[PDB]
């Protein structure tokens, strides 16, 4: 009936008059950048990364001369987190890559496709990957942040909205100790694009019909060692933004709680991340706040976002923009 | 959360009434007592949610047995709630520490019978459980 | 079996009715969570036997609680009969993974009443657990 | 009823596959500063700081 998926014959939509061709416009990807700033140190654990943080300090008394006070204890409970891997194979029938002579050209242009939707999924994944629902994937930056009832809901700010229309600005510290990704021991992080060789396949027949296959392991999951250093700006409004600063929430402070809610950004880099949406109306309502002071002629559509405290601005695309209400 | 898609039961299944597990492990032989990995643990996660007509409570549990012919309870959970059956709760079962051929999972469905609701009930090595703890809890 | 003096709990409770036991472990804070360890696990011994007027069985369970008053169990055995709890049977539970301040456990007796029968509660890390396997079995 | 406290066994509560956990995420410490900034002065008194 229907019969997929190897890349056969439509290699002739990839090229011009000659070999396969450099110039192809990427569409489709989107460059979102967490994968670029996040740390990764290897689980310790079988398949997680146990934690043992803090639970409770001794208290302490003041003691009347002669007479011994009792001995504390500092209790101390622990969390561990797990990974998910994801990979696949892209077999090409090693007579499609070889002809008019393109087999590393071709090898190469399906290559950076797919790094781009490995790193799309990677990506969209870090923040909204649930275990409990995918049961596959390991969990990531909700819904960590979900209820404002869980313990370290004071971290993420509620932007005061409703509907289901809604983004979330993230801000985290990415470094060893407070935020960081994993990947297992040993299989190494972070997206393995093993070149298996050309090898011999079977037809669904049975003949030889003999080929190429690459690898494109990826297997990491994600540490949030301590909460404090992650701050989540959730049931932003996205229709009620306007550049005024004045419908909906205003970003500059909603950004600058953010920023005071973080125990001394110390170690090891600080990140915000938002949709490109909320960039473009961070951008307009600064330039609209400074314009009640001191902004110039020349400086009047203001320079791009880049770094707010300074800590960096990154854009991220494989992040949703309309996203269910988290009360 | 890596998971073995042979230790994997019950991929996506609408417990309505009080069932029993699409699937059930075969281990290799007769008492793999599998709790004494000290790694190895059931997980039900949940989606979309507990929907009944309420209020309904889900007990969750582990089944062994000699044969795959009769089940018998080895773990047990207690009455987990509806409205603690929200898309994403993973509800542990520690593996039981003693094991026989053939493990299920039944969900003892309190009345009345759900309306919707999906778990995945798998084996796994360790769970990704990271709990919200405490801040000072002075401030603020 | 190594043991910790404060978390044995029902040193040898002549258990009769399906009664709570003696002692309520009150861990210091409001998730012990000790679960989460991977290590800790409840025991109970039997001893001389549940010798009672037939056919019983005790559901070991284990609860939790906000405050030393109001428990609900967060995980349990089973029917475990009578005459399979001789003097000498450990009867394992993993510690719930999702432990509060003030964990205990009960004794679910199934009628009728024991009429002897101790039972010895405590976390330990770890159960002396070594049952034996076959050997081949033809040889023989 | 209750039984504790010293140190009940929960050094396992602490340990890895192996040793006591090093890198443990202190939460529960704040980061309050008087205590840096504060000057400290013999008392000049038996017990007591006297002051005319």
């Amino acid at each position: 009936s229907t019969t997929n998926p190897t890349l056969a014959d439509v290699a002739a939509r990839m090229t011009p008059d000659g070999k396969i061709d450099p110039q192809i416009v990427e569409m489709l990807n989107e460059t979102n950048e967490i994968l670029d700033d996040m740390t990764v140190i290897e689980a310790n654990g079988f398949t997680e990364h146990k934690t043992t943080v803090r639970s409770g300090l001794p208290t302490g008394t003041w003691r009347k001369l002669n007479y011994g006070v009792q001995p504390e204890k500092s209790r101390t409970v622990q969390v561990k987190d797990s990974m998910g891997m994801l990979e696949t194979y892209a077999e090409v029938d090693k007579a499609l890559a070889d002809l008019n002579g393109n087999s590393a050209a071709w090898r190469l242009s399906e290559d950076r496709a797919f790094i781009e939707g490995m790193n799309q999924t990677q990506a969209t994944t870090l923040f909204y990957g649930d275990s409990s629902i995918d049961a596959e994937k390991f969990m990531g930056l909700t819904p960590r942040f979900n209820s404002l009832s869980a313990e370290n809901g004071q971290n993420i700010i509620d932007a005061g909205g409703t509907g289901s229309d809604n983004a979330s600005i993230w801000l985290t510290v990415w470094g060893p100790n407070t935020l960081h990704t994993i990947y297992p021991k040993g299989s190494q992080a972070g997206l393995q694009s093993r070149d298996l060789g050309e090898d011999t396949l079977i037809d669904a027949a049975g003949g030889r019909y003999q080929g190429y296959r690459t690898h494109y392991k990826w297997d990491i999951g994600l540490t949030l060692r301590d909460w404090r250093y992650v701050v989540r700006i959730a049931n932003v409004d996205v229709s009620e933004l306007t550049k005024n600063a004045s419908a909906g929430a205003d970003l500059i402070d909603l950004m600058t709680q953010a920023v005071e809610l973080i125990p001394n950004v110390g170690m090891g880099r600080p990140a915000f991340y938002m949709p490109r949406k909320i960039r473009s109306f961070l951008r307009r309502q600064i330039t609209n706040k400074v314009a009640a002071s001191t902004l110039t002629m020349e400086e009047i559509a203001g320079k791009k976002v880049v770094a707010f405290d300074g800590i960096p601005c990154r854009r991220t695309d494989a992040l949703l923009l309309t996203e269910a209400r988290v009360v | 959360m890596i998971i073995d898609k042979l230790l994997q039961v019950s991929d996506g299944q609408a417990v309505t009434a009080s069932a029993a597990s699409t699937d059930v492990i075969d281990f290799g032989q007769a008492n793999p007592n599998t709790g004494m990995d000290d790694r190895s643990k059931m997980v039900i996660t949940v989606d979309e949610s507990a929907d009944a007509a309420g209020a309904a409570t889900v007990t969750f549990s582990v089944q062994d047995s000699a044969d795959n012919a009769t089940f018998a309870d080895v773990a047990a959970t207690g009455a987990i709630g509806k409205a603690n059956l929200a898309a994403g709760k993973q509800v542990v079962i520690p593996m039981p520490t003693k094991l026989r051929r053939y493990c299920r999972v039944y969900y003892t469905v309190a009345t009345g019978p759900l309306t919707a609701g999906k778990f995945s009930a798998q084996v796994v090595t360790g769970i990704q459980q990271n709990v919200a703890y405490p801040d000072s809890p002075r401030i603020a």
